[PDB]
């Protein structure tokens, strides 16, 4: 016991509030989300390994719409998630019906990272226990995360959930953002691969985009996702004989 | 003003009327009666200019929520029961527009018409909205084939409008046709539809 | 720390080798953390 | 834990909320329910059994029509399950008020996931302690689970219930994706024969369905149900004597 | 605008007149002014689209919610009487209109006249409502058995309305006839009862 | 187990609400209530027992009035009863006015279910701790025990209060199909002889009833009360040689 | 046991609301108040014994009026009982405003019981600590005994507050239903005198009653009060002689 | 009570009257009736005088924060649908003035229609709103190639407000010519504007 | 302990708040911000070094544009910043709306310290624990510090966050009043590099002003920062060779 997370309200003597830190770990268990921008669109990519065969292989949804053109991803508890994005949806909606002009990536985290703090500030309701991807092109490709709090960070790669270090360790060496679309989704790929320690099936990720050179929102398909598999699981299961 | 609406078996055609005319009145040299809802569905409207256009805005952005919603666009239906509903909420500021809610589903072509106090209806037929409207029915109904395509509605859909102007004062130009052939949902904008007319006459 | 490298000597003679290694080592930090408040557990259910 | 699970505001050094771990307990106290997914309907079973012989068997079901082609099942509260089914109710119903058309099954599963999270969040009120089952056929069979948190996980085959353990168990061995409503049927009266651990009789359960063809609920009456029940009890016998 | 009504022994039968007009836009000339409420529950509406459409839909979405909630199909005052409390409700702005609400139920067969401003009240076998009210008590009663079938009031509701739509001048062609026997909820539409009529007029 | 009995909205690890276990403790502290639902009617009969002379003859009350065909009975925390049968009172008449069809027992007890359900759930309330058994007789007999959890149970024969035990034990033999309107409530005064194990006067036991043939609610009088309490005597006097 | 007994929200392992019922411990100190009832009316005697004779005895006081046939007597905080006597006044004269009928004796303590269980069920506000006796005639004679909890008694005769043990030992031997005005008058003399262990006076002692015969509420003022006085006085030394 | 505006291949120029008079009264023969809004955004009124000042105040102050928020300048589009939000929403205070929102921006030049009943409707590049609205289309045509320099749009801007004021008695006599060239925002205001016009001899 | 601590509505013994004093230590645990002011403006630097590589060299932003006139840097957790910003640039946009004028420098920062202030007396939230500095010219340069306690502190020159303690002593013996703008510039820079410990790269850091002669927020992009950064890395050397 400690009693500086029996509320939010109570700060630690520590300088720091630890049970809105408790709330990044919530993040942690759940399973991971990568986004990779490179300078030719922005991807993102999520589990859909979670569950037995008792399940269908369609799980909904790690991969949502929010615009046509401005995905988001989760890591967290997926009730907190689910409330969120519809959240997300209305509000980035509203932008839309208030100017008459696409939200822009940026602005659209902000008000997502606004929104978890109106619950983080209040102790009437909890902080939500949930991370966000926030990836679109405006007309500039971008990439945010939003922390359980309601913080703002840019990337250029992140992840989060369970895979969150072995992405982290792996992206620090090797990325770039001057490659290409091509490589950008295959590299993420091989990152996500050692996160599961596993070989990646298809049916086991659900992959959306945001193509610079369209400016629109595609939800990957799983056979035509299938080459960039292939090509990815010759340095998975390389990378991890050692 | 006066607003056609016919249901095609190749898709749906609508048609406006850019200049909305008070009786002595230019408005507007050009003015947005035609929204884009979807690639496949329209609101094309007859009423106030300005009432009309704050309206649209609403349904255009909740059309594409509920799009977003389900993964899966709207039905041609539930755009139009929408705006039934939005008119009778918002009855207590003073909005009269009729509406013409069109476009294609699953369930296939069809067309909802509205009135201010509500009400929204399936046509597979013709329909036809503003106060050109009775002039219109004589045009459309009798030219109107079940064997008509978006191809021969566009001059249909030219003439019925085109017959209103020179019967009402209150009726524009700026004859604008939308076509929603099913591959495209297309513009034609004032300057082809005029050649069109320029057929009609001489 | 000194009960934590007899338990991972002691492991390695259970896998039939006096190599001791890193592996050797992980089995026998769980061993104590075990004992205090732990960290593992769960996945969702819910929390994915 | 140690004041850490007992309020619903605060996360755990672990990052797990325990009062929504023990919200599923609730579900684990009420009795077993099953739902089957075939690709021609898809299929509910529910227990009907009786406390005692003087408790009347007509209302003690669990299977509640929600739409035309949406029925339920429950575990959890019996209390929070009739509530929480009416809500769901007045959504489905609203949903075809603003769009004349019935509710899809996964845009009911959203809705109430996002009432449960309300509930869930603010700590002035408890998550409903209740798990549901929504069984309905849209365009085709949709099969859900809704988390007593607000999660959803989109399932093939399932259970809920006391009873969950044992057939789980049973439908990773025996379960196939190519079985027929009424071969399927006879599987999962097995498998309610399964985990309440005797053959079945008409007077301990209720069954209900939902088929592609009729686009409407149909509840299996006792009369219809016999032959099915019949052919599962064979194979629940050999199973009491394994 | 007129409607009828009666409760035959066997089933109850209740018609409406399609020609609703508003401004040089006809609304309604072969789209709908019958809703169903339910399975065996009709209910027919004479005045404008708009208002009718909008509490139909209404009502017909209470009446879902009461099959399922109560698990018991609703009866004839079940909707009748909520439709009134519901009437009084809004009174701020027009939603004045003249409403029949029938078919079967459990107890029997019924058919209730609900006032414009609240109210349900009961009719035996003959109800009219309409401005065509005054011609249609005539037809109706005279023509009247009570052992009257299926066949001859559907043939009975067309002759009393269109008897009185040439006294009514918002009245004209086009005409609905409902049928609910308890093994049918059919809608009759203007074509099929044209060829009916042909026999009663020419 | 403290901690989870100290809140209404703190669930136990068990996934059992201590808080709410309690409240059944308070039915079984109150006054005993049996009800019997025959085919021919449905009757009900309250303790009317009376410890002193001070004590005015009627105690205002054992058996409330809500309908003139459904009548309710309590055996819990009789101070809550008041304000729990005002509402109950309500309720059925409200839905008079707004479909004009007597409320049916199932929904009455769902619509009373539901008002407890809502003080279960919000942190603010703590839920009834009283218990009522509705009975009517709408188009065939109705017998039900709502609870303070807000469950409603539809019963054959059923018995709270402290006389609990012993009647679901007495029913469990003499409660048989066979049962005439006479013989029906000849055996809710045994019942209730068992559970006080003393004879009986028509003052000490307070019965109304809702006869089919008259589809109303009477409430029965002193004087034709003594002479059924007499054929009672007998077979509580053969109960009380064991 | 304790820790179930510092909160309104909590209920006991015995089902008791504790907090309720140190609510009737704060009536319980403090002190006699007495209703006697006949046919020919009802009558209310309470004590003004309060300090020196620095506190003018004569008033201050707990016979306040609510009707015009209603009078009531209290025990328990002073604080509590000017408001809750002011709401059941509100209420008497709300029955006139809205039926412009006399309110009735059940009426008015149904009522009245209701307001302070309100306040009993609902968390975060204390029960009212107070307990009144009412004494009415309708064209009943009727009295009740209305509790801090919120239920409802009804007697033939009885008191609360200090007096409440002995006056009830006294009333079970003395008590019989053929008294007269007077007969009862004098007899709740003598209660009221063993309670206090002295002989009364007119300074020390207040009476109002209501006759069936007029249904006025009538004040005594001392003058009527001390023939009476002297009536029971006789007894009141004789059993303090016993 | 007129404005025009005109979009340039270089700029975009735009006009008001700025001497506004009603009956006898004058307010101030410097009473500002131009807004400027943002560096290359102008905004120019038609209507009351009392509802222009109030309003603009408001919307520089949107215009702003919303550049300070986004860390983008906002659109001509942005602020011609917020302003059309807000005479919508504020119908019970009430706002009787037609606003013309044009400017530069990243998306172009473009020049939205604000009607006092709100909705936002489009020009493409001739835009002219209010009492003199007739006359001032034809003014602005007879020169209009899309190649008109700034220098010669603020020459053309002047001829289309100068004729309305003459042809109504209760118009006064000011005009301000603006132009916003993509590098400068001149306002020329009455004394320029005026030997501009002196031109004519009368 | 120690207190009295798990609340912000409960003095200490030591005259204080312990939550509040907690709070604006949190500020110290994230980065700094360092201010400057002169005779010629107010300079403005913030920290924008974070993370490693896999980041975004530039993290949004950490120097908001606050009016035309006012900028604000921020030092302490992101998400307390993001909807602190929010409510200022609303405040002085709306102090612009009803007066037609600049806002003060002073009273803006006032005004940010009476919102947090709010939060500081109700139990119900928390106060921000985030610091800005406020710097601007109102028709002068001023240089304020906002704390989260509410407290306002005109300074010369100062640091907040990490580098609160090193960067206080230096500016005792180096700050001089009479220093150039591009003097007072270059000695900020010389603070950030003692509070890291590194020479600066003009990368990894932000620098916006408000001069005299414009009046008007400017900001000096990393091509326009790398003079100043190297006439600041020669002391930072100099620094730490010692």
């Amino acid at each position: 016991q400690m009693g500086y997370d029996r509320a939010i309200t109570v700060f630690s003597p520590d300088g720091r509030l630890f049970q809105v830190e408790y709330a990044r770990e919530a993040v942690k268990r759940g399973a991971t989300a990568i986004g990779i921008k490179c300078k030719e669109g922005v991807i993102l990519i999520a589990d859909k390994r979670v569950g037995s065969k008792l399940l269908e292989a369609d799980t909904i949804e790690k991969i949502y719409k929010i615009d046509e053109h401005i995905c988001a991803a989760t890591s967290g508890l997926v009730a907190d998630a689910r409330v969120l994005i519809d959240r997300a949806r209305i509000e980035a909606q509203i932008n839309r019906l208030t100017y008459d002009e696409p939200i822009t990536v940026k602005e659209l985290a902000k008000k997502i990272c606004d929104f978890k703090q109106q619950y983080t500030q209040y102790g009437g309701v909890r902080p939500f226990g949930v991370s966000l991807l926030i990836a679109g092109v405006d007309e500039v490709p971008k990439l945010y995360e939003t922390d359980p709090s309601g913080a703002l960070l840019e990337y250029k790669a992140t992840a989060i959930g369970m895979g969150r270090n072995a992405v982290t360790e792996f992206f620090e060496k090797e990325y770039r953002d001057d490659l290409s679309f091509d490589d950008a989704m295959v590299l993420g790929l091989v990152a996500m691969g050692l996160s599961i320690e596993s070989e990646l099936v298809p049916e086991n990720i659900e992959v959306g985009y945001v193509k610079v050179d369209d400016r629109t929102f595609k939800e990957v398909s799983p056979e035509e996702l299938k080459p960039y598999v292939e090509r990815a699981n010759e340095r998975i299961r390389e990378l991890l004989k050692k | 003003t006066t607003t056609v609406g016919l249901v095609c078996k190749d898709g749906v055609v609508m048609a406006t009327e850019k200049r909305a005319t008070m009786g002595n009145f230019i408005a507007s040299k050009a003015a947005k009666k035609i929204y884009q809802i979807a690639d496949r569905m329209a609101m094309t409207t007859a009423g106030s200019v300005g009432d009309a256009q704050f309206l649209a805005r609403i349904i255009k952005i909740e059309a594409n929520l509920y799009e977003i919603r389900r993964e899966r666009k709207p039905t041609v239906r539930a755009i139009a029961t929408l705006t039934s509903n939005l008119l009778n909420s918002y009855r207590y500021f003073p909005y009269l527009v009729q509406l013409l809610i069109g476009g294609i589903d699953s369930e296939g072509k069809s067309i909802y018409s509205i009135d201010p106090i509500g009400g929204a209806i399936e046509e597979k037929d013709i329909v036809a909205t503003g106060s050109g409207s009775l002039t219109a029915y004589g045009v459309l109904e009798d030219r109107f084939t079940p064997e008509i395509g978006v191809d021969e509605a566009v001059e249909l859909a030219v003439r019925a409008i085109y017959s209103a102007m020179k019967r009402d004062s209150a009726s524009g130009d700026g004859i604008d046709v939308v076509k929603i052939t099913e591959d495209e949902f297309y513009q034609y904008s004032p300057e082809e539809v005029e050649q069109i007319l320029a057929k009609f006459r001489k | 720390i000194k009960a934590i490298c007899t338990e991972a000597g002691m492991f390695a003679i259970r896998e039939e080798r006096a190599k001791v290694t890193m592996l050797d080592f992980t089995k026998a930090i769980e061993k104590v953390l075990k004992k205090t408040t732990p960290i593992p557990d769960l996945k969702g259910v819910m929390f994915v």
